[PDB]
């Protein structure tokens, strides 16, 4: 480290410099062991022993909630192991197959996880996915279109039913999901806003992603005027289906 | 599926919010409160409340002592005359003092102003760290916003007081001005060698391309996946939904591995302190302990002797 | 080899070419054809690279260097000893680019996810091939590409940038540059926000957005939200690098290559409003 | 040996086939054009 | 149904009248205006210069 | 609708009007092409310049 | 009444074949155009 | 010998074996095309 | 069965067939090679050719 | 020692060690071609 | 069962398969490595070849 | 001594053994080689 | 823990050992040849 | 000295002592062969 | 003096003590190294 010499300062520096970054990958890698793990066996592999990678996943972790409960990931419970599904081809890394159909077993694009079947509680133990009939104050802004009234189409032009309510999200104020009533059942249905495009055709809203027959079968809320979490997720799987199976 | 999520096609309006109740030991916040449509588009309408106490107040005024300085100087040098001042405001500047006074407190047109305005902004900036501190105290959450910002506040510092004490000279120091600066950063690379060769500043400027290509990559995938509920991060990590599962499965199958929905936000951090930390090393080290980086890259191999 | 919740997901279908001849994975891996097409153009290039360097002096990683032609082949094609080898790696780098972004698209269509990232992608292929390709081009020559070295193509920004004058003065470049550190101080932000609601001080419970639109209203006065932040980091990561492809094609193309950016400026000083 | 498209399905094998070719047919020309006797454009260097 | 831009029939031809018109009286213009500067200096050279 | 939005006979007629419409572009397209030939022709004598 | 458009879809074929055609003839006119003898702008660059 | 096919899909198998002798076989040309002594086009240096 | 999911008929017939390839592949890459030496030697000895 | 496959899967062991020996092949052949006295296309001088 | 998931009789057979297919690589390489030590030798001197 | 393989899964220890191995040995082979004394390949002369 | 056996954990070290020490004895030698082509350790004044 | 032990798991504490070791052992012999009158390979000058 | 550990998890102390003092020791031997009246590995005339 003697002026002259090969070592100086600047190179042990960038040394100490790699030594913790080395560090710091393994300590990211292992915080992103957290949901996943240990993986699922293969085809034609042993499943005597777990297999976890080299960074091994770390212990789970506990969450402090607001009314004094607890949650520790990893989800295990989320996942839905068995579902309606049969290999391809008996060798490894093959695709699935759907055995019934796609958009009421959940698999494939619309495929959902098992979430708490409670709505989301916001920070007065009230839910905030609301209809703007329940929710007090709030209105639609009227520079933008009121879809309350257009009807809806599917991907194949076919209308499928009307817009008879705007659900909304309290505490981050923003259109979350449209009521649809569907043609000929005067029954209710959800529909999110990121899958429809309010006034593509003048007075009608469009969604591409399920044919206009097919808004009878999007699951329904347990009550009126409110949603839980499994329910939404539900109804977004639905919708993510079509997009590789309504041919 | 048509629909991209850039912009809001439907606003919703309510009452204003006037925000979480504070920690008891903090003041009151304001009351004026409005909502812009424009803001609506992108983001949030509301605008406001703000909450000002003593460290905000007492940053915005030390901060204003300086730029009233350096205004003041800047008008000075040209004469009062506001013409040619707007005429050429961008080549003015405050310059720092001159090579011949060291460490010591120069004349005033010769390098005192600039101390001054120096020693408020810096005064402005530790306020305005500290009140990034209590603000984050003050609702029960933690304090990485802060120590983020304390590695920008780092380099600033090894820019302006720490390498020109280690130099013995405050006319090592960038000027307060707009292209003089620019013109200091030229300066600076072709005084010391090539700064290309300081193998700090090759890192902090991957940090900076990788704080880039991470947040492009997060912004496009939150933004892929917000039809099934993904811009709710937190609920998703408390509640895993299947969002954020293919949020993960889409950076699997595409480069092997992926992350959590908390994760990610860690990398996020990390790549971006990353860059003023090996940037304050390298410029610590450039002066003080290496003086021509093309030379050191010769000897280290990086370049042929050229 | 599939995650905890993976096998619901791995269906058939989604693919653009090749049918289910190539719609397995190999790990974690998707495969498709254009994994194949792009893992067979990497290897490709990397070959060649190491072949070009077996012909050169040293095996020192840091002074590797695959240089373009010459300027005496102005845009034809030049021996493969002499500067062909630079040409081939170009093409094998571009195909590997384009078929990894159309592997991307694979993807997205079997989840049912929006083509964000593919597209965000093509900002990144488009500055490459700006590079490589347009400027060298409107120039001229081949002999105007970068080299590809570790530092090698430094020495290429370095000399590229002092022969404007000084390259600060580019205003697009100034553009560029601005946008460059707002998204590290909103990557910055972001995460170190996440962070602190999902780990709150000592006995807290886990926070909420409301939280989070509140510590920076009063912080700043104004907080963008949720999907806004999301929006905004999309939008200046993209906007960066569309400046400094704007900035490379005016320099040179545009103003010629003696010339001074710090010259250019002098319009606003000759305003009749001061110029007298 | 018609027994190949027992284990191959035509419809993709031709598309394949098609790409594969015309790939290489555009690899063998450029890689003339490079060369000076070969060139049937300038002809050869001076 | 109805219209995918949402004018009807009616609507869509008055503004197409109106438009052609507005056309038609540009283009008008705009031929006089290219006489008179042809008229004021002529471009198109011969393959040595004017 | 369809997939697009339109019937058989409104794309009839939509491909109807897009072909004359063309059809009058190429057709004076190839008018100027002939007074462009006339002005200065394009492929030349042996070293034409 | 040829089997070729009841196993292969044209719709399909026809983006494609388009796309190879177009691209086929930009570079056909780039390496025309980067030459001396067949510079049909200029000419040759004396 | 014959029990490498319990194991593997020859399809699949088959087509990855036929890119990787491609690829070699491509590489190889290259590096023999750049030489000087076995330049079968230009032929030396000289 | 089988992880590939083939039975050992198909696997002894698809593998003679796969030899057999394998065999003729090999056979003209030999009479290429012998081409290319008559064209030009390599190897050279510590001196050059 | 046949007891090793009682451990690891016979299958992907082939495969990686597939990977590995052409890579190892492939490194050895590019260092002898960049040395003088074992450069078998060119000779000595380089 | 066993943690590959093997029994001892399809371990035993890959590895006589194994075994035999690694010596015939293995004596390949050595008559490799003869001939070019016979074309060239390595390991040189203190002082050069 | 044995009880380590009660706390570690072998296949895991094996593998980050082998590939731990490999790296030192081809570290220490490049290093010698970049040397003039115990450079094998084209001697002592640098 | 690893969820082996103890009987196979005393297998595994067995074969192991057994392993690691023909692999010790074969560097061993291979360091002996190299030794003989060109020893290490000069003086210090050098070779 | 035996309730390190409780305190620590010994399997995260075994793999980063033998870590520890490796990365220590590697930077002598660096500085080591850095030198000019330790250096073992080509000698001193 | 036992009530300190009433504050501080004995685990997260001694690591963070650990680093702590390993940085130091590293701090202290490398400026010891950078003179020249205490290195004891070439010794003086620095
Ligand atoms: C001559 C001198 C010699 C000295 C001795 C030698 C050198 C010693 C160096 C010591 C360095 C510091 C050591 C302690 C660090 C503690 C960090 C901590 O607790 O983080 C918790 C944190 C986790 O917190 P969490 O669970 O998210 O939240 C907990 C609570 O909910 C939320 O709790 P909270 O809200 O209270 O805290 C939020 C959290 C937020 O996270 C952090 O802050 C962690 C990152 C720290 C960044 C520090 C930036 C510093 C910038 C410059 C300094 C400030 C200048 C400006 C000052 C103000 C001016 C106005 O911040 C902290 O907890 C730390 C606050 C202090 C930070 C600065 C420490 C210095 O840890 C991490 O995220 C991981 C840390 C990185 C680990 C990487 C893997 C190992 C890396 C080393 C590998 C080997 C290296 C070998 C080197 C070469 C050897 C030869
Ligand atoms: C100078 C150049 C510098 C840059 C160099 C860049 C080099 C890029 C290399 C890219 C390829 C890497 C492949 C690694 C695969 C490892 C195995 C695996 O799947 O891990 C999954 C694992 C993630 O899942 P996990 O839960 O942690 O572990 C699951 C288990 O692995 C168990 O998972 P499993 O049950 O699914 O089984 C996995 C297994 C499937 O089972 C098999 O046996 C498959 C058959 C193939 C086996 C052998 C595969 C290849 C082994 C490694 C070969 C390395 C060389 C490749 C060629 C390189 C040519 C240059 O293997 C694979 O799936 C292999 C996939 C690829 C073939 O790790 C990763 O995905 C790692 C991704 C790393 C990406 C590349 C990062 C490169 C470095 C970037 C920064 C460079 C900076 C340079 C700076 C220079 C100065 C300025
Ligand atoms: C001074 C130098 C000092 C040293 C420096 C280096 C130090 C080491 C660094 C290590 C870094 C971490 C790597 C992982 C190590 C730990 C692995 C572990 O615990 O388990 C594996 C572990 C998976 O654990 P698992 O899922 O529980 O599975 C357990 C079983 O393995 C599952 O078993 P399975 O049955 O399901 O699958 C088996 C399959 C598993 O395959 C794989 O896992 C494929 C991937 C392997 C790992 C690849 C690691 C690559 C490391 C690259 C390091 C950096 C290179 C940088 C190059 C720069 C160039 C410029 O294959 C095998 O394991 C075969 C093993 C047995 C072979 C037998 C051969 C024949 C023996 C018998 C001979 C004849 C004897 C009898 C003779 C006759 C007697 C009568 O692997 C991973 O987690 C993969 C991801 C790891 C990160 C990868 C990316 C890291 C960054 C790379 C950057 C560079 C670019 C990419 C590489 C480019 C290379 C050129
Ligand atoms: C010719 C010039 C040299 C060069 C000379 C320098 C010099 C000198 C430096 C850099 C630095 C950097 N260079 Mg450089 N750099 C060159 C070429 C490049 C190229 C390129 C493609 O060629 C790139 C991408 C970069 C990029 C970078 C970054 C990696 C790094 C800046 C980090 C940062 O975010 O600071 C921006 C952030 C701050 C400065 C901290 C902000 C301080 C606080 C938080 C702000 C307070 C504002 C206040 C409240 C506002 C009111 C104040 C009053 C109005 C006055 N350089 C060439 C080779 N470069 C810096 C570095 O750290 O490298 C070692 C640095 O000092
Ligand atoms: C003396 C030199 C001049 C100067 C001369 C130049 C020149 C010349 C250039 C720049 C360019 C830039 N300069 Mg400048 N610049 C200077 C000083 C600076 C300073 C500073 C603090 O002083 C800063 C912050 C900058 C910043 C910038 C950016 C605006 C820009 C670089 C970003 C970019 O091009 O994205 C583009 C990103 C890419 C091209 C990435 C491509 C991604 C590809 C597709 C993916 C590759 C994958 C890989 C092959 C495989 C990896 C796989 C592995 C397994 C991981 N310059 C100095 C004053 N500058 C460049 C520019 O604007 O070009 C557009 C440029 O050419
Ligand atoms: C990770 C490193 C990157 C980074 C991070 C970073 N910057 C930060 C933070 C973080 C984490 C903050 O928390 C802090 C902040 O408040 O952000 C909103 C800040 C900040 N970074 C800022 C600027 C900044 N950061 C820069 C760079 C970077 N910041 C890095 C690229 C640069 C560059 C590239 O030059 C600049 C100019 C400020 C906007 C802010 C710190 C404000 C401050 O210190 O104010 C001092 C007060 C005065 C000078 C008085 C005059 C008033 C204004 C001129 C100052 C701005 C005030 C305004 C932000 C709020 C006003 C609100 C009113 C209602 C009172
Ligand atoms: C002739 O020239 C001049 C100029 O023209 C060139 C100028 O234009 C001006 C500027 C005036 C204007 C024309 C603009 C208009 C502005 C005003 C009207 C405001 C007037 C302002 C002044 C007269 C002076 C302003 C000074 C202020 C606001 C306070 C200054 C305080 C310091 C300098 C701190 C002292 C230095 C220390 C202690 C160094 C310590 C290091 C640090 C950086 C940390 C400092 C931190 C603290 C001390 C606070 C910590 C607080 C905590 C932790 C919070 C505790 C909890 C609470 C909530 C309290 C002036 C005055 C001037 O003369
Ligand atoms: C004796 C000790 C105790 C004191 C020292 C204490 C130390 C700690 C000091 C250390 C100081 C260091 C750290 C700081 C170094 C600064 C560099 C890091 C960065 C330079 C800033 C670059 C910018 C581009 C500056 C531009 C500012 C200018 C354009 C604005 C002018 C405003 C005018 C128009 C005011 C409007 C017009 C009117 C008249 C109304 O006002
Ligand atoms: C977050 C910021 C907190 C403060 C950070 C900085 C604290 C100060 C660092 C420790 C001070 C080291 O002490 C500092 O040593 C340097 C380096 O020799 C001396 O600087 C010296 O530089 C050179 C010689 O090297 C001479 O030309 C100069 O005249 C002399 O001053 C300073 O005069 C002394 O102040
Ligand atoms: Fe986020």
């Amino acid at each position: 480290m003697q002026p002259g010499a090969y070592l100086d300062l600047a190179q042990v520096t960038l040394y100490v410099f790699w030594i913790f970054f080395a560090g710091l990958l393994f300590y990211l890698r292992r915080e992103d062991k957290r949901e996943g793990y240990p993986l699922v066996a293969d085809a034609g592999s042993g499943t005597r022993l777990a297999k976890i990678g080299v960074p091994a996943p770390p212990d789970p972790k506990t969450y402090l909630l607001r009314g004094g409960a607890t949650k520790t990931v990893p989800s295990t419970s989320n996942d839905r192991p068995n579902v309606a599904l049969t290999p391809a081809a008996p060798w490894p890394g093959a695709p699935f197959v759907p055995t019934g159909n796609p958009f009421a077993d959940g698999v494939g694009p619309g495929s959902y996880a098992q979430r708490a079947d409670v709505p989301e509680l916001g920070l007065d133990n009230l839910p905030i996915i609301v209809p703007l009939r329940a929710a007090k104050g709030m209105f639609l802004d009227p520079r933008d279109p009121n879809p309350v009234g257009m009807p809806v189409v599917g991907c194949d032009g076919v209308v499928g039913g009307t817009v008879t309510e705007v659900w909304v999200d309290r505490a981050e104020v923003l259109a979350r999901y449209l009521e649809v009533e569907v043609a000929k059942s005067r029954k209710r249905v959800l529909l999110p806003v990121p899958f429809a495009l309010i006034n593509d055709p003048f007075g009608k809203v469009s969604v591409d992603a399920i044919r206009g027959d097919q808004f009878a079968g999007v699951p329904t809320t347990s009550k009126g005027d409110q949603v839980s979490k499994l329910e939404e997720d539900k109804i977004c799987a639905y919708y993510g289906a079509g997009t590789l199976y309504a041919t | 599926a048509q629909y991209q999520n850039i912009f809001t096609q439907v606003q919703v309006e309510g009452p204003a919010y006037a925000g979480v109740p504070l920690r008891p030991g903090s003041s009151p916040r304001e009351t004026q409160t409005t909502f812009n449509y424009w803001l609506g588009k992108i983001g949030d309408a509301q605008v406001g409340p703000v909450y000002l106490g003593f460290t905000g107040v007492c940053s915005l005024l030390c901060g204003f002592v300086a730029i009233e300085i350096i205004g003041l100087n800047m008008l000075a040098s040209v004469d009062w005359s506001p013409i040619e001042f707007l005429r050429q405001f961008c080549w003015l500047a405050l310059e720092p003092p001159k090579p011949e006074y060291g460490l010591t407190i120069p004349p005033l047109k010769e390098g005192g102003w600039w101390l001054m305005a120096g020693f408020f902004l810096t005064v402005s900036i530790a306020l305005w760290w500290v009140r990034t501190y209590r603000r984050s105290r003050a609702l029960g959450m933690g304090t990485h916003v802060s120590w983020a910002f304390a590695s920008a506040i780092l380099l600033y510092l090894a820019l302006g007081f720490i390498q020109p004490l280690l130099m013995g000279s405050w006319s090592e120091a960038p000027p307060f001005g707009v292209f003089p600066h620019l013109d200091w950063t030229n300066n600076f690379s072709i005084k010391y060698g090539n700064l290309y060769y300081n193998p700090f500043h090759c890192l902090s400027i991957a940090f900076l391309y990788g704080s880039a290509l991470l947040f492009a990559m997060h912004g496009a995938t939150i933004l892929a996946v917000s039809r099934y509920g993904g811009e709710r991060e937190i609920e998703q990590m408390l509640d895993r939904g299947t969002a954020l599962e293919r949020a993960a499965l889409f950076w699997r199958w595409t480069m092997g591995f992926n992350a959590t929905a908390e994760s990610i936000h860690r990398w996020a951090w990390w790549f971006a302190v990353l860059c003023p930390l090996t940037g304050a090393i390298g410029i610590i080290l450039t002066g003080p302990v290496v003086d021509n980086w093309f030379d050191w890259g010769v000897k280290h191999g990086l370049a042929p002797p050229r | 080899a599939m995650l905890s919740f993976e096998k619901k997901y791995r269906v058939r279908g989604g693919t653009l070419i090749g049918g289910d001849l190539f719609d397995f994975w190999v790990g974690p891996f998707y495969v498709g054809i254009f994994g194949v097409m792009t893992v067979f153009f990497a290897l490709i290039g990397i070959a060649l690279i190491a072949w070009n360097t077996a012909l050169g002096p040293t095996w020192n990683l840091w002074q590797i260097s695959v240089n373009p032609p010459d300027a005496k082949y102005g845009l034809g094609f030049a021996p493969l000893a002499e500067g062909g080898i630079w040409q081939w790696v170009s093409i094998c780098a571009t195909g590997a680019f384009v078929t990894w972004a159309l592997r991307e698209v694979e993807i997205c269509r079997k989840l049912g996810i929006g083509f964000h990232v593919p597209f965000a992608f093509s900002f990144a292929i488009f500055a490459y091939v700006t590079l490589v390709v347009i400027r060298p081009v409107l120039m001229g020559s081949w002999s105007y590409g970068f080299p590809y070295g570790i530092f090698t193509h430094l020495d290429w920004v370095s000399n590229t940038g002092y022969s404007y004058g000084q390259f600060h003065y580019n205003p697009a470049h100034m553009i560029a540059i601005t946008f460059f550190f707002t998204t590290c101080l909103a990557l910055a932000l972001h995460g170190g926000l996440v962070l602190s609601a999902l780990n709150p001080d000592r006995g807290e419970p886990v926070k909420s957005p409301e939280h989070e639109n509140t510590v920076f209203r009063d912080l700043v006065g104004y907080s963008i939200g949720t999907i806004g932040i999301h929006r905004l980091g999309l939008f200046l990561a993209l906007s960066a690098v569309f400046f400094s492809a704007v900035c490379m094609i005016i320099s040179g193309p545009v103003l010629a290559e003696g010339g001074s950016w710090p010259d250019w400026w002098n319009w606003w000083r000759n305003l009749p409003i001061w110029n007298p | 040996m018609w027994r190949i498209w027992l284990l191959f399905d035509p419809r993709r094998a031709l598309v394949l086939l098609f790409v594969f070719l015309f790939g290489l047919a555009i690899i063998i020309h450029f890689i003339l054009l490079s060369t000076s006797r070969f060139n049937w454009l300038d002809g050869p260097r001076a | 149904d109805g219209s995918i831009s949402g004018l009807s029939e009616a609507e869509a031809k008055e503004f197409h009248s109106i438009f052609v018109t507005s056309f038609f009286l540009f283009i008008v213009v705009a031929v006089v205006a290219h006489i008179l500067a042809w008229m004021w200096r002529p471009w198109l050279p011969k393959a040595t210069g004017y």
